[PDB]
């Protein structure tokens, strides 16, 4: 017999510009804490086995982890509805996952097969799903088009949202700052998320960098902080507000050792697996089970993902432009043509 | 009845913003200011704050906002004060709107237009000056159109407008007040005139001259003066950009044993090449009894002396002293 | 008899993260104030001259005025020396004169004329002078450019400081904002100065927009603080402190009715005439004739720069590339050449 | 000795480095992580952090920041990580390195060069694909080189830091690790390649076949591979994109009397159009007794799965396939 629910502190926010922030209280309910389990622990496997595709080269190109960073999309994807809009720059596996997409289908684009979701046409950076706006190669460019995809949203007025992520390194974009000025100006329901997974910046304080935007700093190991300061965020853009920065206070796993006491006192699995644990919401067993199903799980789609066959050769051309008619597209020299279907 | 340029281009967003309102122009000066060139004029007025939207000097910003609307599902008509100015977007353009349909393996179209004048202008010296006719159209996933007169302009702005993915219009501004015979026809909101099809402006039998936007006029001058002693020039408007109607130019050339293009920016990778290039790699390369040459630009920085400026674009001499070059006449 | 000197009050700064701005009260030496009024006038005199010129269509594309603001392009000559560094945008008619230009080869560049300072090549944006990096078209790019020259101070380390100024329209340039990072960021001897002269932008606070970067707001219809400034920046960013923000409040003459009652309330011509003379600094006579001097030198100078013939059509492809050997460039079409030389 | 393209880079830029100190450094890890590609390899730790600058990433930002050093007589390298982030910056190359000398009527040089690798990688999909020959060829007061092996690299960058105006330099990713013989004569500190002048890498005298950068090797492949079979390739490495040595190719054209240009880059509006352009209106055009063919990507924007790449990048057949079609054997 277990708890159906339990209360936990969660740290406070610092804010910028802001009257009150999100609770220092929260509640987990036992049967939503073992979802985010399930979801962190596929993402963090996950990662695991691209890493493990990608020093065997069956995965070429980038690969970009973000195991370490699991707190950020399963509690991010907590705090918003399908219906809202996330983008990201081309850390995106995890996004990829909480947003829709399965195991499958992301490993399969990874390893460049046709059961891939964009058909191995796009690789680890671009991956598309409903409402997710994929990974961007270059650096900060998603950014503006968060502000954009924001900008629709209050023209249907749906009252949706928009997380709109970049890391510190973009953070010194100047199409960044081009839409902080938009966004307050046309108040627009943008929530721009750093992710301050830890020089290049004259000022390390990334929620104030918005400077007449508010903006709160968040701590991105704890799942349930995240899930608060962004049902938080996602409150106060709804209420037609305009727009808000959310630095994520985070870590990637990919010297070696500062990597490791940052592992101990704080991988973001087992802070909520302990707190699971701690306060009767679910057995040691129950979680070790759980992930003996996501280790098969991931292990079925790494299988799939190497065995699948490559792309046909034929379809090279295919998808330039959207509903138009066939067409011919030039190869590698004028008589080698390949044909073009929308 | 009479229509300038500039009232074309502001006919054919009127009738796509009525039509669908998922359509929405913006960029610097086009709501209150009436347009920076008045080609927005009187827009705002009617369709308000929601629907055409003055934009601060943000380029790179806007462009990525506007692509970003696209994506999520609208129809924005993004608009550069000119092109000089985009190539502070460059890349917003290229890389987010250009490649995201095929990235996402048709996932993820971009229904943009981007639009605003192009090369060169009168006395703005060399940042104002620049075409971007080959920048553009050398990228998949483009469409690039560059009218010429009113009635290219107004369908190929509602073209595009109605085109499903990214689309550059590179307009001219010392087209926008040329008036020009506007058929009844195209007055009709229904006109629309499709990309990718050249126009023959001018039947004729000893030479093709084939060239876009504000120097297609002055080929019309050229062959006027031309036939005054007896050689018909074929004169081609391009009108498209990427992807070129080539068929028709190869028809034309295996007509007329000859070929001149006539483009408004620099010579050396630009539009010209391109059409020279094509052109012996196609069947119309027999039919050739003399080669091929390009008009263009001279080769430097716009220069502002008017003097020095009126001999950086291609003039009705240069024209003519070509297609008697080529003619050996 | 007549004053050698008089004391003044300045408005005071506002201040953005400093303690100490620039004294409150200044010390203009009549024979100092002497040549800041001929300068300003000539500067007004040549606005107008051009103006004029440009109405009646001899100045072609852009012709952008600067009167109501000579108190800036004066000010700031005041408070640095000839061997410190300015760039600004296009409004650059006031600087390339102070900075050592004619007014006949300004006044010929603008008619294009080959005694223009560039030959005719450039017209009224690109004029360039002795340590000034001119006018430049596109918006914003002039100040990543100065952080530039200031990083070339620095590199050289004689002292040097540079004057990187833009617009309040401008003040939204992605650009800028890399601009201000990085010159932060290394402390580069760089004042950025917003010529801000009154929907755009979502802070109209710009000498706080650098954020990180200290700031001060000045009243640039007063030649006097706007010297006293600039004196009290120049000096901060010498002595190693690092960037800086100048925001310099303004009013360009270029209904005509608000226009009319700030030009009578504030000239800044005017006001620097009723201190000279309301503290026996000079003659309102003496300030007569020397507004017949200017008239003489305008006058001079127009007659130059409608007289001048156009440039030789045998040099327009003069001056491509610097320090090589002479070779051509095509014309029109292939069979028109012209020599270029460097 | 072998010398590698990135060493032979790395020399270049300390020898140059080392004989004047007007000269640096700037751009994105290259100080102390070594190069993004270990390109500058140990650089920072010799001449420190005044000459060596690690940047932000901010294009716009830095690219500006190195032109403005330029212009106040600092002699800057400017690194861009791949030249496809170059298309932030592309302004601040064209609107105030490239026409400044000419604007300011020849007051104000700007001795800049522009440095890092373009075009094709490896599986870096779409956005990190683009080649830029053609954009960057393209602008009046720009000089552009794409070097292929070591020799060329380390001669070329040596000479774009000592040129007084803007310099492109467009490196290759995959030529960077491979080694060549390295003559004594390149091992020198005076090695020095003149812009302009493109190099015959092998003696023929059945057909030319001008490229540059990395394919340049694969049509040496296919000249080793077609000679077993008594057909001789005239191969030529451009070396300069702009300004570049038409003279070189009419003169092979004229002894060969056939011509196949091969590239990387887009196909249209590319560098063989340019070339082909020329070729037809020069004097080179009557010695063709074949038209001159292209091979250059194929024109989409770059897949990601191994297969579908490697069918967008000129394979050695498809140049062999060319050079049979064109000699018509
Ligand atoms: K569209
Ligand atoms: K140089």
């Amino acid at each position: 017999m277990f708890a159906n629910d339990a209360t936990f502190e969660i740290k406070k926010c610092d804010l910028h510009r802001l009257e009150e922030g999100p609770p220092v209280t929260t509640v987990l309910t036992r049967e939503d804490g073992l979802k985010y389990y399930r979801m962190m622990q596929t993402v963090r496997r996950m990662e695991l086995k691209a890493d493990q595709l990608y020093k065997q080269k069956i995965i070429r190109g980038f690969c970009h982890l973000c195991d370490g960073q699991e707190a950020c999309c399963v509690g991010l994807e907590a705090g918003i509805n399908p219906t809202d809009h996330l983008i990201t720059a081309y850390r995106a596996h995890g996004f990829t996952f909480t947003r829709g997409l399965s195991v499958r289908e992301i490993l399969a684009e990874l390893t460049g097969r046709k059961g891939g979701c964009a058909k191995g046409k796009g690789g680890s950076m671009h991956m598309y799903a409903k409402n997710f706006y994929g990974g961007n190669g270059i650096v900060g460019a998603q950014v503006p088009l968060g502000a954009g995809i924001a900008l629709a949203c209050k023209y249907n007025g749906k009252d949706e949202v928009c997380l709109t992520l970049y890391g510190d390194g973009a953070a010194n974009q100047g199409q960044i700052f081009e839409a902080y000025n938009m966004a307050a100006l046309w108040k627009l329901p943008c929530i721009f998320i750093c992710e301050n997974n830890r020089r290049a910046a004259a000022s390390t304080d990334y929620y104030k960098r918005g400077d007449f935007i508010p903006g709160l700093r968040v701590d991105g190991m704890d799942i349930l902080c995240v899930r608060e300061a962004t049902r938080f965020a996602a409150a106060y853009c709804r209420s037609g507000k305009g727009p808000i920065l959310m630095e994520l206070q985070t870590y990637r796993y990919h010297t070696r050792e500062e990597i490791q006491e940052v592992r101990s006192k704080s991988d973001p699995i087992m802070l909520l697996k302990d707190r699971m644990v701690n306060s009767n919401l679910a057995s040691v067993e129950e979680l070790k089970e759980i992930d003996v199903e996501v280790r098969k799980e991931i292990e079925d789609a790494a299988q799939f993902a190497t065995a699948d066959p490559e792309p046909p050769l034929e379809e090279l051309g295919y998808h330039i432009y959207s509903s138009d008619p066939p067409f011919e597209v030039r190869g590698a020299n004028q008589w080698i043509k390949f044909k073009s279907v929308s | 009845l009479q229509v300038t340029v500039r009232d074309a281009i502001n006919q054919g967003m009127d009738e796509e913003l009525e039509r669908d309102e998922k359509v929405f122009l913006l960029g610097e000066e086009v709501a209150q200011y009436d347009g920076a060139y008045k080609v927005s004029r009187g827009l705002w007025k009617k369709y308000g704050d929601k629907r055409i939207i003055d934009t601060p000097i943000s380029e790179m910003g806007f462009a990525g906002i506007a692509v970003g609307a696209a994506m999520a599902g609208l129809r924005p008509i993004c608009e550069f004060m000119t092109f000089n100015f985009s190539m502070q977007a460059i890349d917003q353009v290229i890389n987010s709107a250009a490649k995201t349909y095929y990235m996402s393996g048709g996932l993820q179209p971009v229904p943009i237009v981007f639009r605003g004048p192009n090369g060169a202008s009168a006395g703005v010296a060399a940042q104002h000056s620049q075409c971007f006719a080959a920048w553009y159209g050398h990228c998949p996933g483009l469409k690039v159109v560059s009218p010429w007169n009113s009635e290219d302009a107004k369908g190929l702005i509602k073209s595009a407008i109605r085109d499903n993915n990214p689309v550059v219009v590179l307009e001219n501004e010392l087209m926008y007040g040329v008036p020009f015979e506007f058929p009844p026809e195209a007055q009709s909101k229904d006109f629309l005139i499709p990309i990718g099809k050249a126009k023959i402006e001018r039947q004729g039998t000893h030479i093709t001259v084939v060239s876009h936007s504000r120097p297609v006029g002055h080929c019309l001058e050229a062959a006027a003066v031309l036939s005054k002693e007896g050689v018909e020039c074929e004169v081609i408007n391009m009108r498209t950009i990427r992807p070129m109607d080539m068929e028709t130019i190869e028809a034309s050339v295996m007509k007329t044993n000859h070929l001149v293009t006539v483009e408004g920016g620099w010579p050396q990778f630009g539009v010209g090449a391109e059409i020279c290039a094509r052109i012996m790699e196609g069947p119309a390369f027999n039919f050739l009894d003399a080669p091929a040459v390009r008009v263009t630009g001279a080769d430097v920085p716009m220069p502002y002396a008017k003097i020095l400026e009126d001999n950086s674009i291609p003039q009705v001499k240069d024209i003519i002293f070509a297609i008697k070059k080529t003619l050996n006449i």
